[PDB]
């Protein structure tokens, strides 16, 4: 069965017949629930803020631009934007980073923005989009766009000396629907990578405990340097996020 | 010449000037992650084989920068990227920080061509893992619709790659078996004792 050819057929995407898309990855879940700091976040307009006022330096950095390509048929920032970020200022000598690149020149330019923050790309995550439930709605591609493009890519970057594949499979969201798939937090938090977790970008809608959101859309904010230092002070300096709390 | 046609030979030392142009390559590089180095990848005379048309390029590892990085050097722009999502016969999926489930094949493209099927298919393919480091045979249906009845060049394929339309280079090919008269003249020209040295 050729599902290439099946796709072309009957416009059904070849991921939409992939199936199931010990067992105890709870508990561990548990764990990062009970490690997780308060969710803190801050309205910020990224471009005129000085990022440095952001402390401490982060274990994880989730970087969620919001890209034109997301807007089809809908502030955009421009990988020029991007790339003009001082992430290396606020990133811990050894931390991660996540970037969601899309799926066109972000790909090379997210890659780029990667070095020259000072990191090195270990994943290449796939979110790939189902569409059951609209087969017959054609693309409209990019010009440069060779083929129907149905996924977007989160590169994983390591900076320093340091049970989830590389996939998100979900439907296609409804136009003008930009929210990522809540299953990277998932993927991000499994790795148990510290507890200092920063995602640029981020909106109302995604704050979430264990997270530190700052985006210029927010409504409220609750971030204060200080009490958001304190959550990491002695004992609690070193902790993955993965394990007992001190007592 | 429509049959599947093919080159065995150290793809670093043969003369790839006398093959003609071609509507699309496509690579299956071993990367140093019988491989190449990187300096040998780079030096690939790829810039002669086509003059409009699509580069395929496979790739894994720290070869999704190298990749990169050679795909930019021969004068192509990286315009797609299709994943293959490994499945086993039940449409099940099969780097240390996650598992893997997919590899990719970088899309290039230089100059401007014209006439092709663009957006005919889309960037996923879904296709059962055979042996180790075959890739899906899905390529070719999604290459010729892409570009039907054009002359089409696989680097570093092997017997099972061989394809109408398609001249095969690898150094595991059984003989050379070239039928196009264009490249027979061409390679008797510049091999006339069918050899391929340095
Ligand atoms: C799963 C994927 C989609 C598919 C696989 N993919 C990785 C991959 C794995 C295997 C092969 C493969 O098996 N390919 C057939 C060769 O035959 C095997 C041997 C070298 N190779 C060459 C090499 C060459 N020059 C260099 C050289 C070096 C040392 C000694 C030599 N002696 C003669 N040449 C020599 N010239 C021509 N062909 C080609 C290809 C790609 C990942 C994704």
């Amino acid at each position: 069965n050729d599902y290439c050819q099946h796709f072309v057929d009957t416009g059904h995407r070849p991921q939409n017949f992939i199936r199931d898309v010990r067992e105890l990855i709870r508990l561990k879940d548990e764990l990062i629930a009970k490690s997780n700091t308060p969710p803190m976040y801050l309205q910020a307009d990224i471009e005129a803020f000085d990022i440095r006022e952001l402390t401490p330096k982060f274990d994880v950095i989730l970087l969620e631009p919001p890209l034109e390509e997301y807007y089809r048929e809908t502030k955009c920032w421009t990988w020029d934007d991007i790339m003009k970020l001082e992430i290396d200022e606020i990133a811990a000598p050894r931390s991660f980073i996540f970037l969601w690149c899309g799926s066109g020149e972000g790909l090379d330019l997210g890659r780029v923005c990667l070095r020259k923050w000072g990191y090195r790309r270990c994943e290449d995550i796939c979110w790939i989009k189902t569409n059951k439930n609209n087969p017959g709605k054609t693309k409209t591609l990019d010009p440069k766009a060779v083929f129907q493009r149905t996924k977007e890519h989160c590169l994983m970057g390591i900076k320093g000396t340091v049970v989830d594949i590389d996939l998100i499979i979900t439907e296609e969201p409804e136009i003008g629907n930009i929210e990522k798939p809540v299953e990277i937090f998932h993927i991000i938090e499994h790795f148990c990578l510290g507890r200092r977790r920063l995602h640029l970008f981020g909106r109302d809608s995604t704050i979430r405990p264990g997270w530190l959101t700052v985006g210029p859309t927010l409504t409220n904010s609750n971030y204060n340097a200080e009490t958001y230092a304190s959550y990491f002070s002695a004992p609690n300096s070193y902790l993955t996020g993965c394990t007992e709390e001190i007592e | 010449l429509f049959p599947p046609q093919w080159i065995c030979c150290d793809i670093r030392y043969l003369d790839v000037s006398i093959l003609g142009k071609f509507a699309v390559v496509m690579a299956d590089p071993p990367w140093d992650i019988g491989t190449l180095t990187d300096d040998e990848m780079r030096r690939l005379n790829i810039p002669v084989l086509q003059d409009d048309g699509f580069l395929f390029l496979w790739v894994t590892g720290r070869a999704m920068e190298l990749g990169r990085e050679c795909l930019n050097l021969w004068g192509y722009e990286r315009v797609d990227e299709i994943i293959w999502v490994k499945t086993n016969q039940l449409q099940r999926i099969i780097g240390h920080w996650l598992n893997h489930g997919k590899e990719h094949c970088l899309v290039g493209v230089k100059g401007n061509p014209q006439g092709f099927n663009q957006g005919l298919d889309c960037d996923v393919i879904v296709a059962e893992v055979r042996s180790t480091s075959h890739k899906p045979d899905e390529i070719y249906g999604m290459i010729e619709r892409l570009s039907p009845g054009t002359r089409k060049i696989e680097l570093f394929g092997r017997p099972h790659n061989v394809q109408p339309n398609w001249i095969t280079l690898g150094n595991q090919l059984d003989g050379i078996h070239l039928l196009d008269p264009d490249v027979v003249a061409r390679f008797k020209q510049r091999y006339p004792d069918g050899i391929i040295s340095k």
